[PDB]
RNA sequence: AAUGGAUUAACGAGAUUCCCACUGUCCCUAUCUA
RNA sequence: GUGAACAGCCUCUAGUUGAUAGAAUAAUGUAGAUAAGGGAAGUCGGCAAAAUAGAUCCGUAACUUCGGGAUAAGGAUUGGCUCUAAGGGUCGGGUACGAUCAACUU
RNA sequence: AGCUUAUCACCCCGGAAUUGGUUUAUCCGGAGAUGGGGUCUUAUGGCUGGAAGAGGCCAGCACCUUUGCUGGCUCCGGUGC
RNA sequence: UUCAAAUGAGAACUUUGAAGACUGAAGUGGGGAAAGGUUCCACGUCAACAGCAGUUGGACGUGGGUUAGUCGAUCCUAAGA
């Protein structure tokens, strides 16, 4: 419709999404294979130096020492702190499948929440460590 | 009426362009400014006596110069190019006669 | 009834521009017979000729953004379009300090604190680096003294 | 013009026959502190300029324009 | 140092007219009259007595004739009274008020 | 031009002596052909050349 | 072969070929303003 | 005032408010734009348009007359608000400081 | 117009290695530096005379009027790539 | 570009007021050199001219107006005559 929307938001230019980027930090075998991707011709940083809040590749590993401390990744950081907002959230709210709804809630309150904090706190343990 | 007064205000100023008219050297007819303090609740009789003296003033006398020139006008025009007694007009200083 | 001659003349006797002078259209009659300046300052102190004072150009909006700018805003990398040397240039940060390490040694050695043989080794190690500023001097002029009471002592 | 510290030298100014008009004239200044107190100034023309005499006094003041000869057309202000 | 300054207000000719009262504008004055920010916060430093013409105010605190006129000027628009009374300088720290010209 | 010669004003003071119409008293007399004045000039219109 | 020839950094409103980026040139036309 | 700037945009003093106007909003034009999916298949030819653009930090190839190439290429970043830190001047010391005052720079 | 104000250059005393002085820019000194004391150029500033009497900003009265009249105040600092 | 009033036989165009905008100080501002020669200003006034209009005008008719011992010219020499 504009000219600048059209320019970033585009089908062919689509980034990931706020979905999945919630399920690749809540376990911590998938974050053990992003942060050691085998590596590839056909990526920027040839597959290495991979950010997980954003799913972003970096040229080199000076390109994440100050892409960490940016106003940018610091949107990610705190739009991944609650519940992602599934489809299961706007059926709730028109009166439909309240109990699949409030049980996804009650184990993202109990369960699957400190496992995620369990592993972003060890991503800054890494990648201080590091970097 | 606090809205009121807003949106009369609106009309009122112009700040942008040119400027808000200095009251102290305007002039105020007794007119408008006789029916404002009536809305105030202030009597008007205390300042009425003052308009009743100095119209009593400035009333016309009619001096003599102002009596026979009232309706009388015109007192020996002057000529076509318009010109003085002593201007000399060189078109029409040949012909004196107004016929040629 | 023109006009204009007295339009242009009243700014003229006023000492203003003609947009400033204003004729009252009430007394149009009595100003079309004013043809000289001599009754325009007449017909101005009477009351029918004023000024029309100035058109506002208030500056409260650059006493405030400019009070901002005292305290450290409006200065990040957003707002910066010239480089660093168009901005403050790169010699006018050396002349002013380096002449603080002159005077400083100047004012030194007038009240005796140095002699005036470690004054001149200090001198020229002041034209090149190895001091960065002025508190960075006056350590390195302690840590001299107490190294020439250093071999004085033993 | 000129300033004159002297009064003697400025006696021998308005007898030079060469002097036809003069001019007193009485300002309201300030000292450091002080009161406001006047100030005179007696000028007299000449053919090439103007002379002038500063004197703060009122005292020195009052006497000097007696001391004016009776022929110089003196101006009061 | 702190030599206080009188400062005197001449009402009495709205007062006549009965357009104007003193009583209101004395009052007026005394809290809204501010010593370091905020109002009310004076104490002894100014002084305000009216007579029914005269109102009177000695301030020893930053008081100046600008802000003297800046007060009654907030205190002529709340009572409408502004398009016919203004606020005039007869000498050095010496005031007083008047009506414009009502004259046809 | 504002600094001009005594031998360019001295011509420009003929030029405006001859800018005028015709007098009015020619009109009436006896076998006038003569009708309008034709070496008039206009500033706006012809340059004088000096 | 100073009728001058070979070479070559830099520079060019000089002449020609392709690759990424990009896009109504195009598939295919639609619409809004002065 | 914004800004590296006498750039561009906006205002005060001063100056104009002149250039034939009214009513309707078809085509084709002239000037300026935005387009889903694909991305030079258009065309003699990427003509034209789009994209890139200021500044800071990182980084920078063949080639060579060693000066260049170079802003090479390629990446991270840029608002607002509340703060911290660094960068100064003039004074009083017998033959180490303290007060006081003031600028926009990172 | 009167008094006063200077970077440079000059003068006298003095005789310097523990080379010193000094500009943002390294130039000078036994052909006499630093340092103590002096002289000139008056670019330019300061005070005063010119000169508040002028000019500026206001207030109060007058008045078809020629248009006048009478009072005030005209003060003191700050900073700069 | 717009509303009211004035003037006039007649007003989108003239004058004043009200209001809306622009040039935005490398101006549509204030002064000149070259060149033009009265265009400057007033009074009167609209047949022609201002590619519409006109009561307005750089138009038509009659006049008014440029004040120097210090600013220029005058004097000096340049390339050259």
């Amino acid at each position: 419709m504009g000219r600048y929307s059209v320019k970033r938001y585009k089908t062919k230019r689509r980034t990931r999404d706020l979905d999945l980027i919630y399920n690749d930090l809540s376990t911590k075998e998938s974050v053990q294979k992003l942060l050691n991707q085998p590596l590839d011709e056909t990526k920027p940083g040839l597959g290495q130096h991979y950010c997980i809040h954003c799913a972003k590749y970096m040229e080199t590993a000076i390109a994440l020492k100050t892409h960490l401390k940016g106003k940018v990744h610091k949107r990610r950081v705190k739009e991944l702190r609650g519940v992602p907002y599934t489809q299961e959230v706007s059926d709730a709210a028109a009166g439909y499948n309240l109990n699949k709804f409030l049980n996804r809630v009650q184990e993202i309150t109990q369960s699957v929440g400190p496992e995620k904090e369990s592993n972003e706190a060890l991503l800054k343990e890494h990648l201080d460590s590091t970097l | 009426r606090q809205k009121t007064m807003i949106a009369e205000a609106r009309n009122r100023k112009s700040l942008k362009n040119k400027a808000i008219m200095p009251r102290s050297k305007l002039t105020k007819s007794f007119g408008k400014m006789e029916e404002h303090m009536s809305t105030l609740g202030h009597d008007m009789s205390a300042l009425q006596d003052k308009q009743n003296r100095a119209a009593r003033k400035n009333r016309y006398v009619e001096r003599g110069s102002d009596v026979v020139f009232g309706d009388q006008d015109a007192l020996t025009a002057s000529t076509e190019n318009g010109v003085k007694l002593r201007q000399t007009d060189r078109l029409l200083d040949g012909v004196a006669d107004g016929s040629m | 009834a023109n006009l204009r001659t007295q339009k242009r003349l009243a700014a003229s006797v006023v000492g203003v521009g003609k947009r400033k002078v204003w004729l009252d259209p009430n007394e149009t009659s009595e100003i079309a017979q004013a043809n000289s300046r001599n009754a325009i300052r007449k017909l101005v102190k009477n009351g029918t000729i004023v000024k029309k004072a100035v058109t506002v150009h208030s500056k409260s909006r650059t006493r405030a953004h400019a009070q901002s700018k005292r305290e450290g805003r409006h200065s990040g990398y957003g707002k910066r379009k010239g480089t660093r040397e168009a901005r403050l240039p790169s010699q006018v940060v050396w002349i002013r300090r380096l002449r603080v390490l002159r005077r400083l040694l100047a004012k030194y050695r007038d009240a005796g604190k140095i002699d005036k043989h470690l004054y001149h080794v200090l001198y020229k190690e002041s034209k090149g680096n190895a001091f960065k500023h002025k508190r960075a001097l006056v350590e390195h002029i302690i840590q001299a003294k107490a190294d020439a009471q250093r071999e004085k002592a033993l | 013009a000129r300033e004159i510290t002297d009064i003697k030298q400025f006696l021998e100014l308005t007898r030079r026959a060469d002097v036809k008009t003069a001019t007193v004239k009485i300002n309201k200044k300030l000292n450091k502190a002080g009161k406001p107190f006047r100030q005179t100034k007696f000028k007299v023309r000449g053919s090439s300029s103007l002379y002038t005499l500063v004197i703060n006094d009122a005292g020195k003041a009052k006497k000097l324009i007696q001391s004016l000869p009776p022929t110089l057309k003196v101006n009061r202000l | 140092q702190k030599i206080a300054k009188t400062f005197t207000v001449d009402v009495s000719s709205p007062t006549e007219n009965g357009v104007f009262d003193p009583a209101s504008y004395a009052k007026y004055l005394i809290d809204h009259i501010k010593v370091e920010g905020a109002v009310g916060n004076l104490g002894n430093a100014v002084t305000v007595t009216e007579d029914g013409t005269v109102v009177t105010v000695v301030s020893t605190a930053k008081f100046s004739g600008k802000y003297l006129k800046y007060l009654t000027k907030k205190y002529l628009k709340k009572n409408q009274l502004r398009d016919w009374i203004r606020f005039v300088s007869t000498k050095t720290n010496e005031y007083r008020l008047a009506f414009y010209q009502v004259t046809p | 031009a504002a600094q001009k010669s005594f031998r360019i004003k001295q011509k420009m003071a003929k030029a405006k002596k001859q800018n005028r119409p015709l007098p009015q008293w020619i009109r009436l007399r006896t076998n006038n052909t003569i009708r309008y004045n034709a070496k008039r000039r206009n500033w706006r219109r012809t340059k004088m050349n000096i």
